[PDB]
C-alpha cells in the first residue's frame, strides 16, 4: 500500500494490488539460492522484497535472520562474528542473538543491560526441496510449502536442476513476459529450435471468447493460485507471419512438439510443459529482490527413478539443457524484460500499454494476483512497519 | 436494417448492455437516466469491454485504465484514451429500444 | 507545462514560460544530425525533447517515427526489424507500422487482431535543408522551415557546413551564453584570435538607453521570432581591463572586425555576422535532447557561386575553420556553460542570479521566448498527454 | 528548520534540532585543512556545511570567499584569475572581488557598471591554530575560536599533529560512534592494543544512576559546551565476554591506561584523554561538508618544551602514532559510520534504533546539541536564504 | 514487598504519572486515569526512556523520546515503534493510600 | 533640484509612476494612500524596473525575481534583495508632486 500514486491505482480497478506490489507479495515461500551454495557455519546474505537477509546452515538446518541489528541498524554481515554455533554476535556493540529464534540472549559489551532476552531480531522460515532454498518472507505461521510450488514440482520422483541469476528488472515485468502467450516470437532464432528440433509457431490467432482464453484455478486442494494459457484450444498457431499479405518469415517446423501447457501460478513461478524437451518440464521463478531487480530463478524437472537415471540427466543437463536452453533459450526473454523497464519504471506504462487479445492470459493473471496475493510489501515492512494511536 | 435490442424497462438507469452481433464488432448500449445511447463495446485504447466499465453521467469509465469517453459524441473524456469511438444512433419507439445497425 | 515548482514561476513574472521551458519548446523545427550521417535504409536513434526518435532514409525521403513501441513500450531499436521497405517491424510481439504515416498495418503474432489499422505510432514531419536534418518536433501540419531559421541560412547561395556533438548542459544556458554580449571575456585568449588577428574587446561600456540595447523582431515575411544585440550600437568597447586603476589585461587589437552582428531566434539558433571571417556567417543550434544535456549543432556559412568555391570554402573549413574557430575559439563556450549548471540545477539561479547591464540582451531573449514560443514541452508529452474528466 | 520530515521531528521531542541539524550546525568554528596546505597566493577550495569555499593565503594571513559568483553562480575556482594581489576576477565576466571584504570593486567587461561598489561576495573569517585551519561558518563577528574547540587543545604547550580525510557518512554517525563508550568492542583486534600493549576492556556494566553516567557542560568560563563520559566511574569494566555464561571473548590485559577521559564538545569535536599513550590526547573533529559526507579532522596532541622534543614527537607520529593509531585503529571507526548511513539514510532510524543503557552518553550529547547549537543550516543556506517578511 | 506503598491516592491528579523507584529493582510507572489507577515498568520496551517523563492520553502513555506509547491497562503497545508489551502491576487503594504490586500479573 | 512629477490627481491609491530624468537614472514614484514616496527605480538586485512591480501596501514587488522593499524606507522585504534602495524626497505643494534632485 501507498507504493504507487493513488492517481495511477484508481485507475487501474482491475489490477491496483498487483500495480501496487511493486516490492512484491508478501506471506509467500519464494525460492533464493540452491541448497548446494549454503554450507554448515557459513552465513550467506541476500536482499529478498527490499529487506537484508542472513542465512546459516547449523547442524545440517537452515536459519534465516534479518540481516540489520535491532541497535544501530546497521548489517550483521559487515563484519561476522559467531562466537558459539547456535548465535550470531553483531561487529558493532556485540548485541548477541540466536539463529533458532532471534532472541537477543546476550549482550558482550554490557552483561547485566536490561535489553537482554527482551528484545528479537526478525527471523523468518527457511525450507529446502527438491535442493532448492525457499524463505517464507512474511508473518506467523506459514502455509505448506505447495501452496505457493506450481504442480507436479515436488512430486516424489521429479529431479529439478537448475540456475539462478540477478536480473535488472521490476519481477512483474518478468513474470509477464514468460507467460505472454505471443511473445513466442522473439525465440524464433533460438538455437535450440533447430539444435532440437522444435516446433515452434511465431504467434496465435484467438478462437472462441474471453473466458476460453484461460483456465483460473483457484479451486485446487493443496491451495494454490494460478492460471493456465489455453489460447492454443480454440486458436490457429501462426507459422506464416505476413506483412500486407506477402510472407516474410516462418515459424519452425520441427517434430518435437513442447510448451502447449503453460501456466503461472502465485507469488510467480512460471510452469512449462514439456519443455524443453517432450520428456521434461521447466519451472521458474522471478522473486523480487528489490523495486529493480529480480532473481531468475530456473529449474528443468525429468522423472528419474534411481541414481544412475538422475546421474545420466545431470550430466544431460550441464552439457545440453542449461546452455542450450536455459541461457541459449531464455537469455531473449532476459533482455525482453529489461527493454520494458523505461515505459514502466514511471508507473505510467501500466496506463498507457496498448495491450491487444493475447494479453487476455496477462490480464488474467494481474487479477488472479490482486485477488489472491497474501500482503503487499511495503517500504515500511522494510525500514519499520509504522502506526499512530 | 435497424437492431431491436430490448424494452426500455429491461435496462435500470446507468447501466450497460453489450449486444453481440455475429460477423460484427459488439456494441454497448447505456441507459443515463430515460435516455439511451450506443457506441462500438471495445475500448479504442485495448481490448477492454465498455459495457463492464463505469457511466458517470454521460461519460463511461474503461474498466482497465480509466480511460473515458462520452457516450453521445464518442469522443474521449479522460486519457489515455485518444480514438474516438463510433457512435450509433438510438430510438426508443412504443417502449423498445433500437440501435442504428450502421455507425455513423 | 509545470516543470518547475510553482512557487518559483509565481516570482519570474518577466519570463515564466521560459523558466518552465526546461525541457525545451514544442511546435519548432530542430536540427538534429547532417544528411550524410543516415543512408538509405539505415535506421538511426536519437533523443529530442526527451522523446526517442527513430529516423530512416527510404528512396532517398526522410521518416521519423517515435521510438517506443504502442504495445509494451518497448524502444524498436533495441533489435531492428524492417521486413519490408515501407515498415519497421516490433521485434517483440511484431506489430508492424509504416513509416509513411506510423499506422498500425499487421501483427505478425495475431494477423487477426482487431487493433490492426485502429493504431498509429507517433510520427514527427523531417525535412532536409542545407546538408542538415530538421525534425519538427510538434503536432499537426508543420510551419515553413524558414520560420525557425536566422535570416540567410536558407540562402541559395549559402554553402553550409559543420559539426554537431552532444553537451552536457541545458539548452538555456548554452542559448544565455551564445547571446551574452559581456562573456566575449571568455575567448581573450583563444588561438583564433591571434592566428586570424582579430579585434576583440573584452566587454562593452553601454551606451544610450536600455531600450535601444536590443531590438526585438516579432515577426518576419516567414514569421521569425528574434533578438539583435545592439550593445555596439552606442556602446564603447573596452580593450584595457583595469582594477583599482591599473591595467591588468588588454583586449585584442586586431585588424579584422567580425560579430558586429548577432542575433538570437526561437526556437534557440544563434547567428554570427561575419564570423569566423569577414566572409562567413555562424548559425549555431542549442538543440533540448533532455533536461540535462543538449545537440551543439555548430554550422559555418559561405555564399558560393559555383562548384569551385564550395570545393574551396570545404577545403578552407577542414584545415582552418572547424579546428580553429568551431573547436580552437567555441572550445571555451562548453565548458562555461557546464560551469553553470549547478547554479540552476535546482531551479534557484532563476531567483538568486544578479544581473547587470549587458543581460539587457539575455533579459530580451526570454521575454521573446516567453511570449511567442510555440508550446512547452512537459513530461507528460514524454510519457504519455494526461487529462482526467 | 525544516530539513526532516515535520512527522519524524514530532516524534523524538528530546532532541529535534539535532535530528533536524542533518545539514551540520551554522555559527561555528571548524577545522578544515592545516596550515602546510595553503600557500601565499595559491587559492584552494572546498566545500563546508554545504558551500562551496575558496580560501587564499595573502602576506601570511588566510581569507575565506565563497566560491560562487554573484552574477551567473559559477565557481571561481574553474579557472582561477588573481590579476592583483588582493583581488580575484571571475573568469567568465570579469566580475572582481576583493579578499578582504568580498565587495566587487571592479568588472572589467564593464568598469561603468551600476553594481561596482554595491554588490558583495559572502566572505568568512578565517583563523589559524595550531597548525590547523579553522573557518567560521557563520555570520557576524566570530566568537573567540577556544568556545568550539576541547580543553587543552589550544595549550601552548600542547604541540598539534595529524590528518584528515573525507569519509562518506552524515557528520552525526561519526559523533555518536566517537563517544559511543560501548563501540570499543570494535577495537579488540586492532594492532595498537597489542603492538602498544594496552588495556582495553570489551565494554562496561554501568552503575549509579542516569545523571552519574555523564557530565554536562554548559558553564563553561569560554562558552565550551560539551558532555564527559563517565560510565567508568561507577562501572565494572567487561574484560570476559560470555555467551550462555561461556567466555568467547576477553579484552585486553595490558599495563598502559588509556582512554579512562572521554568527551565531546560542540560543534562535533572528540577529546580522549590520554590517549593513545598513557603521555598523550587526541582530538578529532567531524565536520560536515555535506549531508552525505564529513571531513574526519584527527589530531594528535603531547606536551612538548623545545624543539628538540617536537621533533623526537614528529618522528614517533610518522613511524608509529600516525600508521598504529589514527590509522591502525580509528580505521574501523571510518567503516563503522558507514555501516549506520543505511538505517538512518531516510531519517527512520532517528525513529527506530533501540537504545540500551551506554547510549544515556548519546542522548546526553544529542540533547546538549540541541539546546547549545548556534544555528542550524539549511539548503537555503546553501542556495540562498528566502524570506517574506511580512 | 508484596505491595508497595506509592502516594496518597489525593497526592495524584487525574491524568498524572508518578516514578516508583525501588532498590534492587527496575522503576515502576503509576498512572491515575480518571479515578483509577495502573501502573506498569516506567523503561520504555522500546529503548532506555521514561515513561513518567512521557505524556499520558487518556489511558495510552506517549514515549518523550521517539513517540512509541503503550496503553496503561493492558500494557499493550499503541503506536509503533513499540512492539514489547510492558509488564503491568496491580494497583490497589486502601484506606485512601495507593499501593503497586511488587510483581508483575501473570 | 525639486522635480516635478504630477498632479497628485493623477495617481491612483496604489499605483507607481517611473520618472525619466535627463542625463540620469529614472527615479519611481508610488502613492500609497494619500502619501507620496520615491525611490531609484532600478532594483538593487539587478536591472529591473520597479515601475514595472507591484505594489501591496507600502511595499513594492520586484517584476524580475520577486524580491520587494518598503518604499519608505527602501529597506528589502523579501528575497533574494539585501542591498537597500535609494529613497528621494517627495513634496505635495499645491497638490502637485514634486521629486528632490538627490537622495535623502
Ligand atoms: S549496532 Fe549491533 S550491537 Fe550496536
Ligand atoms: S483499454 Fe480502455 S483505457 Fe486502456
Ligand atoms: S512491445 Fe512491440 S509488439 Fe509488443
Ligand atoms: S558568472 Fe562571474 S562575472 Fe559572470
Ligand atoms: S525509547 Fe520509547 S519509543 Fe523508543
Ligand atoms: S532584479 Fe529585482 S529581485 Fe532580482
Ligand atoms: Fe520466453
Ligand atoms: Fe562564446
Ligand atoms: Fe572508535
Amino acid at each position: 500500500m501507498a507504493n504507487v500514486d493513488e492517481a495511477i491505482l484508481k485507475r487501474v480497478k482491475g489490477w491496483a494490488p498487483y500495480v501496487d506490489a511493486k516490492l512484491g507479495f508478501r506471506n509467500h515461500w519464494y525460492p533464493v539460492m540452491f541448497s548446494k551454495e549454503i554450507n554448515e557455519g557459513e552465513p550467506k546474505t541476500l536482499k529478498l522484497l527490499g529487506e537484508n537477509l542472513l542465512v546459516n546452515r547449523i547442524d545440517g538446518k537452515l536459519y534465516c535472520l534479518k540481516d540489520r541489528c535491532l541497535h544501530r541498524g546497521v548489517q550483521l554481515s559487515v563484519k561476522v562474528e559467531c562466537k558459539t554455533k547456535s548465535t550470531i554476535t553483531c561487529w558493532y556493540h556485540a548485541w548477541t542473538y540466536r539463529w533458532e529464534d532471534g532472541v537477543l540472549c546476550d549482550i558482550l559489551t554490557n552483561p547485566t543491560s536490561a535489553q537482554i532476552g527482551r528484545q528479537k531480531l526478525k527471523t523468518y522460515p527457511v525450507q529446502e526441496a527438491k535442493g532448492c532454498v525457499f524463505i517464507y518472507l512474511g508473518d506467523g505461521d506459514p502455509p505448506p510449502l505447495a501452496r505457493d510450488t506450481p504442480p507436479n514440482f515436488l512430486d516424489d520422483d521429479m529431479e529439478i536442476l537448475g540456475k539462478n541469476q540477478i536480473i535488472k528488472s521490476n519481477w512483474r515485468l518478468a513474470v509477464e513476459n514468460g507467460f505472454d502467450p505471443s511473445h513466442i516470437y522473439i525465440h524464433k532464432d533460438s538455437i535450440l529450435v533447430k539444435d532440437n528440433d522444435l516446433a515452434l509457431p511465431l504467434g496465435f490467432a484467438p478462437g472462441g471468447d474471453r473466458k476460453q482464453q484461460t483456465r483460473v484455478v483457484d479451486d485446487d486442494v493443496v491451495g494454490r493460485k494460478g492460471v493456465y494459457d489455453l489460447i492454443g484450444e480454440h486458436g490457429v498457431p501462426v507459422f506464416e507471419g505476413t506483412i500486407g499479405g506477402e510472407v516474410v518469415r516462418e515459424g519452425a517446423y520441427g517434430e518435437k512438439i513442447v510448451a502447449n501447457d503453460i501456466s503461472i501460478w502465485l507469488p510467480g513461478v512460471l510452469k512449462v510443459n514439456p519443455f524443453p524437451n517432450p520428456d521434461m518440464m521447466q519451472f521458474e521463478w522471478y522473486v523480487p529482490i528489490d523495486e529493480n531487480t529480480h532473481y531468475y530463478f530456473q529449474t528443468l524437472g525429468k522423472p528419474c527413478a534411481n541414481d544412475e537415471e538422475r546421474k545420466k540427466y545431470e550430466q544431460e543437463f550441464e552439457s545440453k539443457w542449461k546452455p542450450m536452453a536455459l541461457e541459449g533459450f531464455n537469455n531473449d526473454d532476459i533482455w525482453a524484460r529489461e527493454a520494458m523497464v523505461d515505459f514502466y519504471a514511471d508507473d505510467k506504462g501500466w496506463v498507457n500499454e496498448i495491450l491487444f487479445e493475447s494479453d487476455e492470459a496477462i490480464v488474467a493473471w494481474r487479477k488472479l494476483a490482486s485477488e489472491h496475493n497474501q500482503g503487499i510489501q511495503t517500504q515500511a515492512h522494510v525500514s519499520g512497519l509504522e502506526h499512530h494511536h | 436494417i435497424w437492431l431491436k435490442v430490448c424494452a426500455a424497462s429491461d435496462m435500470q438507469p446507468g447501466t450497460i448492455r453489450r449486444v453481440n452481433r455475429v460477423g460484427a464488432a459488439p456494441l454497448a448500449v447505456y441507459r443515463v437516466g430515460d435516455q439511451f445511447y450506443a457506441t462500438e463495446d471495445t475500448c479504442t485504447h485495448g481490448i477492454a469491454s465498455l459495457s463492464e466499465g463505469t457511466l458517470d453521467g454521460d461519460v463511461i469509465e474503461c474498466p482497465f485504465h480509466g480511460g473515458a469517453f462520452n457516450v453521445c459524441t464518442g469522443m474521449p473524456a479522460s486519457s489515455p484514451c485518444t480514438v474516438p469511438l463510433g457512435v450509433f444512433e438510438v430510438e426508443v419507439k412504443e417502449g423498445e429500444v433500437y440501435v442504428a445497425g450502421e455507425k455513423k
